[PDB]
DNA sequence: AAATAAGATCACTACTGGGCAGTACCAGACTCGAACTGATG
DNA sequence: CATCAGTTCGAGTCTGGTACTGCCCAGTAGTGATCTTATTT
């Protein structure tokens, strides 16, 4: 019967041992709301979560509906999507029959599209609002909308296809492969004895490079269609290509994943069709590689850093005047970019405690103002009298005009 | 008064409704009054003539809405 | 039947919890321009 | 020899794990006036 931000903010944070855990159910959890595509994941968070979830129900299955037990096969790249997708004929017939309604972690996976049950695509947006919603929310239902809790089930889908027998078809088909090939990849998390390790991938590539290409990376990258740097990346260093990847080496050899990933299913048999077919040709590479001077930079960073601006700019500000990304820079100078962070934090709060000081300082004023007069102070009537009347969320500006009101006799 | 509605606008002909035999002991004139308000105000939505008592308008669909918030000598007027 | 109670409803007032759109950081990681270098017909 | 496949270096791009800002609304318990219904004599 509550919500389930106050139940992760009043309940599941307090027993994490996380600063920002414990912090975070004193504000207002977004944290955890705006990153909770890792929560269904194979990282960290995704772990903690099930590990507390677990001690507050006693549970022993919990790590099943996540991607734990893919966490040395499977990458995070592409992986999960930003914003709910369900299936409204889904929700419809859970509640027509009496079932309960629930989320299936197929949802989850971008590369899903469209419901393998139903034949109708996943609607990402409430008809109602053309809202977009997190995974997880404040006011979260299974059926209704985050953020205007009406019901999200239909008995016919919204949304229809084009009128197209060109490619059409063939996309629908790729898409069914791919939802029934993750649905058994789901599937067999549960039946197999151990996670399947990264090496797995590498004897599966050693098998088929020589059964199809006679040991030559360079024809079977042109067959699959994808560069042969990132062959050698995959085959010999330990690099999880993406899952986008994977299903499509498999969609050319007519083995599922999961036959592809035991590397002694991939022994006895004859691949011959990955030769006939091959349909990528024309693919967009990346933009270049921009040039990048370490005197330069560091020269820029070091006068950035010694000169007095105000106030003193973030990172990201720094990166977009020099028109280079966060991580370029990061990755040659780590200490300087800690520095000048830290440098903004405390800029930064100083200015709040100065500025809230401040604040408490007219709240004193205006009660002593309006308590001069005659009339009544209340909260309500001195926030009358404020530029921003929200100030009160703040608890020791609330705390000061209780003071004030308490010393003067309310 | 066909030509006449014809004609002139803002004027029904005749208007009618049937008393009510009260749920209580007594008549109950608030609901003569807002029946025969709901019965009389059925033209076409462009005549507005804004009721000088509130809680007495129009709505999305057009027809005529009264809260119990309004009394019975409101009704009336 | 008139008189006296009493709950219901509207309206206003004062009080006190308390969250969401948004920003920021930090390395780990993947993918592939661009080039380097050796085998080969 | 010049063409092509196996190798390095490093930037473009994701993404999770971690931490924090800045601000008003809503739910509730009171009183006061005014119905609406319900007991007394
Ligand atoms: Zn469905
Ligand atoms: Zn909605």
């Amino acid at each position: 019967g509550v919500l389930p931000g106050v139940l992760m903010t009043r309940e599941i944070a307090p027993l994490v041992n996380k600063i920002y855990f414990q912090n975070g159910a004193n504000r207002g959890f977004r944290e955890i709301f705006n990153r909770s595509q890792a929560l269904n994941g194979m990282g960290e968070m995704a772990a903690d979560l099930v590990q507390v979830l677990q001690k507050l129900t006693l549970r022993d299955d919990l790590r099943f509906l996540t991607m734990l037990f893919w966490s040395n096969i499977l990458t995070p790249r592409n992986l999960f999507r930003t914003r709910k997708a369900w299936c409204p004929i889904c929700y419809q017939e859970r509640h027509q029959n009496g079932l309960v309604v629930y989320e299936q972690l197929l949802w989850t996976i971008n590369l899903i599209t469209i419901c393998p049950q139903h034949q109708k695509p996943l609607v990402e947006l409430c008809p109602h609002c053309n809202h977009e919603s997190p995974l997880l929310n404040w006011r979260s239902r299974p059926g209704y909308c985050s953020k205007c809790g009406e019901w999200l089930g239909a008995n016919q889908c919204l949304k229809t296809f084009t009128d197209g027998e060109g490619s059409i078809k063939l996309q629908l088909e790729w898409q069914y492969w791919t939802a029934n090939v993750v649905g058994e990849l789901i599937l067999a998390s549960q039946c197999f004895e151990s996670a399947p390790s990264k090496e797995n991938i590498t004897k599966s590539l050693n098998i088929v490079i020589d059964k199809v290409a006679e040991n030559n990376a360079a024809a079977f990258s042109r067959l699959i269609g994808v560069p042969k740097n990132s062959l050698w990346m995959w085959q010999s260093t330990k690099t999880l290509p993406e899952l986008n990847t994977l299903l499509k080496i498999c969609y050319e050899l007519e083995i599922s994943l999961v036959e592809f990933l035991t590397p002694k299913n991939l022994i006895t048999k004859s691949f011959t069709k990955i030769s006939q077919k091959h349909l990528q040709l024309s693919r967009t590479p990346r933009v270049s590689p921009k040039s990048f001077d370490q005197y330069q930079v560091k020269d820029a960073l070091l006068a950035i850093l010694a000169g007095n601006e105000e106030p003193p700019p973030t990172m990201e500000e720094v990166g977009k005047r020099l028109g280079h990304h966060n991580r370029t820079i990061s990755r040659h100078f780590p200490d300087l970019c800690s520095a000048i962070s830290a440098k903004c934090r405390n800029y930064n709060k100083a200015c709040r405690l100065k500025s809230i000081e401040k604040l408490c300082s007219e709240v004193r004023e205006i009660v002593l103002s309006l308590n001069a007069q005659g009339v009544y102070p209340t909260e309500g009537r001195v926030c009358e009298l404020m530029p921003n009347p929200g100030c009160f969320r703040y608890k020791q500006v609330r705390a000061a005009f209780n003071d004030a009101r308490r010393e003067f006799g309310l | 008064a066909l030509p006449k509605l014809e004609s002139d606008r803002a004027r029904v002909p005749v208007v009618g409704i049937e008393a009510i035999a009260p749920e209580s002991r007594y008549f109950n004139w608030k609901e003569y009054y807002t029946r025969a308000l709901i019965t009389l105000e059925e033209p076409l939505i462009d005549h507005k003539f804004d009721y000088g008592v509130r809680g007495i308008s129009r709505d999305n669909f057009g027809k005529i809405n009264v809260e119990s918030k309004v009394v019975a000598p409101a009704l009336r007027r």
